[PDB]
This record gives C-alpha cells, structure tokens and sequence, in this order.
C-alpha cells in the first residue's frame, strides 16, 4: 500500500543474515 | 536460488498449506532473529493480508516482489 517492496526486502535481508548468523554464532 | 526466502518461510509453516495464521507470524517476527517493533510486524502483516481472514500466504509476499 505504501512500501510492500520495502516490507519485502526486509524479511528478504532478515532471513539472508539470519541464515548465515546461525552457522556464526 | 529461490530458496533466499521461501526455503526460509517453511520453517515457520506448521499447517503445510501454504499461508500462517498472522498471530503466531507475528510472534515469531519479534522473537526469532532480531528485535524489530509492534510497528513494523503489524503495519508488514497488513500490508499483506488484504483479505483479513487470517491465514496469509508466504509465497505471495515472496512472489511479491517478482510480480
């Protein structure tokens, strides 16, 4: 309505770094 | 790959269907990975169900951003 795109690129980023910060610490 | 988020998403589904029902989404956001705001769940929770029902569909805010 105002910004899906950017509400989309924030799981996008979140699940991204998440993914790789799990295998981290 | 397409699994940079949906691949990510099943791992919330319970049902196997396809869509989660918002209230346990919206615990999950603000519990698991980091700390975002009441605001930010619920403003990307609508954002995606338009239909208000309950069960929003992940692929369709995955796909989103394709379609």
């Amino acid at each position: 309505t105002v910004g899906k795109f950017y509400a989309t690129f924030l799981i996008q980023e979140y699940f991204r770094k998440f993914k790789k910060r799990k295998e981290q610490g | 790959s397409e699994e940079e988020i949906r691949e990510a998403f099943r791992v919330f589904d319970k049902d196997g269907n396809g869509y989660i029902s918002a209230a346990e989404l919206r615990h999950v956001m603000t519990n698991l990975g980091e700390k975002l705001t009441d605001e930010e769940v619920d403003e990307m929770i609508r954002e995606a169900d338009i239909d208000g029902d309950g069960q929003v569909n992940y692929e369709e805010f995955v796909q989103m951003m394709t379609a």
